RNA sequence: CAAGCUUGAGUCUCGUAGAGGGGGGUAGAAUUCCAGGUGUAGCGGUGAAAUGCGUAGAGAUCUGGAGGAAUACCGGUGGCGAAGGCGGCCCCCUGGACGAAGACUGACGCUCAGGUGCGAAAGCGUGGGGAGCAAACAGGAUUAGAUACCCUGGUAGUCCACGCCGUAAACGAUGUCGACUUGGAGGUUGUGCCCUUGAGGCGUGGCUUCCGGAGCUAACGCGUUAAGUCGACCGCCUGGGGA
RNA sequence: GUUUAUUAAAAACACAGCACUGUGCAAACACGAAAGUGGACGUAUACGGUGUGACGCCUGCCCGGUGCCGGAAGGUUAAU
């Protein structure tokens, strides 16, 4: 279900500064945190999410 | 015959040419016995960071059963074509005939 | 493939030859051959102007096409031939209108391969097209300098110019020496490296093998008497000069380019 | 893998006897049942049953006295590594009387004592105490 | 690997039916097919060691099955190595 | 770790928010860390040492 | 020796997770250098200094360019791999593991001297590459001395291709396979039943972390993933130095 | 292999290989007051110069002196 196009949802699981957030904090199951981080890492390629907050 | 999913994005001054590119590529897939399970066109959207100096560019989704033979003609044309700045082909384990979250939200 | 020949005589011990099975066996294509008679390094005054050249084996001249000026018409590679005038191997090509020509064989090019010139042509090795129509990044060879003159840069075995920049009428080339250089961008260049890149790995193994390539012995200045060379005399083995050419100019260090008209095109001299 | 299944039965007793189990099961065989019988006639175990047609299951019922085991100790003797046969004069006796060897003779499995009366020897399977 | 299309083809030939998937002749045949497909992978990819460990398991497993198949019945054994091309 | 001062705010609240935005990012943790090369054997050891300790 | 059987061992069907391996592309951050613009007297470095760079304009700052290497966050007594090991994203080729229900072969098994393969780092060979780091080497400090620790530089090397080398505290200092023997807390990955009514209630596989019982052990400890109770095969030890 | 035809055949010269350095093509360099020619109908895996001399193991310290290379602020300096 979790999906690199869905940049609404992916914003809950990054910072102000566009760092991926750890499962520790968010409470998320670790299967899905793998899928999340992979989603986010594609999103950043396509320029839908940012790497940083310099721009 | 495997399923793929092809986001590319396009130099915004050649938003002119976009439907002309689509109709070549979409034809050339069905030319070799393919499908096209959907196609969207999210239009001009703001980039999260500059690429080639460009703020803004013209995105295009496309989901596609095809062979590997046609997908390389498609990957090569993207590389040689200057108007297309950035490009992705993922693989996928089913088809996806649907709208995305990008079209639905509006 | 390189081949360490087994040491049955003392002159075979160190030989390493560059066998290519893919080359043609049998006589080369007749219309494209010329007479090409040797000079022994001597000029129209009979004087040796270039030392150490002389003798060797007879050689016909293969008329290669460095211009590649026959446009839009596809061409198939018939075979790869040996060429004695040249580190590169060459390829006989048959055009769709029944013309034949020789061309330099790029790396990765065998029988059956279509290759095409001019502006339409696809960006794949073998194919020649003006450097406006090539992607920056690309790796090319047999590059012109003035438009229409013919290929001059990157013709030896295993060589490639590499295109680093566009800027208007001109483009910039990292040449193989390490020398960045502007060339105006209507100039053609074939794509690929040049073939036969194992050519450097060969070892001649004996004196005579050098003589077969037309290359006479070389006598050290320090052997000679003072009248013959600056390095001259000595009882025993002396030196005590600074190294110099036979005509007394410093070697080891001293730069010898004075050519002011070509300076503007040189972005950066070699490393 | 599973290369001496008699030793397996003997271990399953010993380990159940240590863990204070009322009963233990294993895969059956003919020879296990033969031994199981000798062990019962001599009073180290209460009773055995066999259930199943296709994959039969020997269930021994173990025996205790003063809240404490009856089978004080139980060695294998003849292994697959090292088969141990004995002539009738050379038969061992175990705690100088008080335990029992178990011998396969040509007239079936029996005690050490009952092979001396019958006047036989053979493969010595196991001591018990 | 093989596909299912290619697999079913092999059970067909060497078996009795499509539900005799695990007879000794079929197992050998599947392995032999599976080995020869891989000979192309390892032509191109010589430094792939971790996959070749897998290949060598097929080879050894085949050779165990054929040694069984001699102790059972040499009619089936001699038929099978001709049909498949083994032993050389 | 970017911040502005919006209007009718003190200076001293913005300088506080700067620091609670930077300790939230771990800029300085992520810079102490790359002062010196740590061999991977040492990285794994310190990781273990923390995990075993934090059983308390 | 002959004929069987299906529980050990395998084959097929369908799914799930995974830094498993090989090849090919590609992204962004940062260091270095190169060419510019603004700008002026310091910078850098340390315990403190000096060597070093700087009025020939450094450091700081902005723009553009080159190139190489490594992949922040995620990331976890998390995972995969026989071991060595494996970490951005995408594609192509490919190995294994596990689970569910059924079908199939019918002991086809376990272990393995000699043999063959795999095997970190350093190192060697041929050819490329070379940003950063950095054995050797140089200068500066410190010191009784300082052939070192610290500082400024810096070459092999580190990187790629194809060959060799065959070793490590290559360690869980615990050979492989199988069986049995009280518990508790977790993690990870499957799967089946349940006003799914909740991120849940009841079970059932696989891998894994920490406690600890009987027992074992010289003791420390190990403790169902044994160093407990057994069996099969292999490797190895027999005082310290010499070695 | 070569060498002092006519007192020296050698440990001398050459050599395959190694290294440094120059040279971007109207190449460096050489012969020519010049035109021009060789280099080469080659193009940096190519060409010229210098030293060493198969192969194996190696190839340490010194940039004060003399050359060469780079640097431009300042000094000194010609014709004009």
């Amino acid at each position: 279900e979790i999906d690199y196009k869905d940049i609404a949802t992916l914003k809950n699981y990054i910072t102000e500064s566009g760092k991926i957030v750890p499962s520790r904090i968010t409470g998320t199951r670790a299967k899905y945190q793998r899928q999340l981080a992979r989603a986010i890492k594609r999103a950043r390629y396509l320029s839908l999410l940012p790497y940083t907050d310099r721009h | 015959m495997r399923h793929y999913e092809i986001v590319f994005m396009v130099h915004p001054d050649q938003s002119e040419q976009v439907p002309g590119m689509i109709e070549r590529y979409t034809a050339a897939i069905t030319g070799a016995e393919g499908k096209i399970h959907r196609l969207e066109d999210w239009g001009r959207r703001q980039l999260a960071y500059p690429i080639n100096k460009l703020h803004k560019a013209h995105y295009v989704l496309m989901n596609v059963e095809a062979p590997q033979e046609v997908i390389d003609e498609l990957e090569t044309t993207f590389r040689f074509n200057d108007a297309v700045i950035r490009s992705m082909v993922m693989r996928t384990k089913h088809a996806v005939t649907e709208a995305s979250p990008m079209v639905k939200a509006k | 493939a390189v081949v360490k020949c087994k040491p049955t005589s003392p002159g075979r011990r160190h030989v390493v030859k560059v066998v290519n099975p893919e080359l043609h066996k049998g006589k080369p294509f007749a219309p494209l051959l010329e007479k090409n008679s040797k000079s022994g390094g001597r000029n129209n005054n009979g004087r040796i102007t270039t030392r150490h050249i002389g003798g060797g084996h007879k050689q016909a001249y293969r008329i290669v096409d460095f211009k590649r000026n026959k446009d839009g018409i596809p061409a198939v590679v018939e075979r790869l031939e040996y060429d004695p005038n040249r580190s590169a191997n060459i390829a006989l090509v048959l055009y769709k209108d029944g013309e034949r020509r020789y061309i330099l064989a790029p790396k990765g090019l065998k029988a059956g391969d279509q290759i095409q010139s001019g502006v339409d042509a696809a960006i794949k090795p073998g194919n020649t097209l003006p450097m406006r129509n090539i992607p920056v990044g690309s790796t090319v060879h047999n590059v012109e300098m003035k438009p229409g003159k013919g290929g001059q840069l990157a013709r030896s075995a295993g060589t490639y110019v590499q295109i680093v920049a566009r800027d208007g009428a001109y483009v910039t080339l990292r040449l193989r020496s390490g020398e960045m250089r502007k060339v105006e961008a209507d100039c053609r260049a074939t794509l690929g490296e040049v073939g036969n890149a194992e050519h450097m790995l060969r070892v001649l193994g004996k004196a005579g093998a050098a003589r077969w390539r037309g290359v006479r012995p070389t006598v050290r200045g320090t052997a000679m008497n003072p009248v013959d060379h600056p390095h001259g005399g000595g009882e025993g083995r002396n030196f005590g000069k600074h190294p110099v050419t036979p005509w007394g100019v410093q070697t080891k260090g001293k730069k010898t380019r004075s050519n002011k008209r070509t300076d503007k095109f040189i972005v950066r001299r070699r490393s | 893998s599973m290369q001496d299944p008699i030793a397996d039965m003997l271990t399953r007793i010993r380990n159940g006897q240590a863990a204070n189990k009322a009963a233990v099961t294993m895969p059956s065989s003919k020879l296990k049942v033969a031994i199981a019988n000798v062990l019962k006639e001599e009073g180290f175990i209460e009773d055995f049953k066999v259930e199943g047609d296709t994959k039969p299951e020997l269930e021994l019922t173990l025996k205790y006295f003063q809240g404490k085991a009856v089978v004080e100790s139980i060695q294998r003797v003849s292994r697959p590594g090292l088969r141990i046969y004995k002539r009738k004069d050379e038969l061992p006796k175990v705690m100088a009387g008080l335990g029992i060897a178990v011998v396969s003779t040509s007239k079936g499995v029996m005690t050490d004592r009952a092979a001396r009366q019958a006047g036989l020897g053979g493969e010595i399977i196991c001591y018990v105490a | 690997s093989l596909s299912t299309e290619a697999t079913a083809k092999i059970v067909s030939e060497f078996g009795r039916d499509a539900n005799d998937t695990g007879s000794t002749e079929v197992q050998v045949a599947l392995l032999t097919a599976q080995i020869n497909h891989l000979q192309g992978h390892f032509a191109e990819h010589k430094k792939d060691h971790h996959s070749r460990r897998g290949l060598l398991r097929m080879v050894s497993q085949r050779r165990k099955l054929l040694d069984y198949l001699k102790r059972k019945d040499v009619a089936r054994y001699t038929q099978l190595i001709e049909r498949l091309g083994l032993r050389r | 770790p970017v911040i502005k001062v919006r209007e009718n705010e003190p200076f001293d609240v913005a300088l506080r928010r700067f620091k609670r935005s930077c300790e939230k990012a771990g800029v300085l943790a992520e810079v102490r860390r790359r002062e010196f090369y740590e061999k991977p054997t040492t990285e794994r050891k310190r990781a273990k040492a923390s995990a075993v300790k934090r059983h308390a």
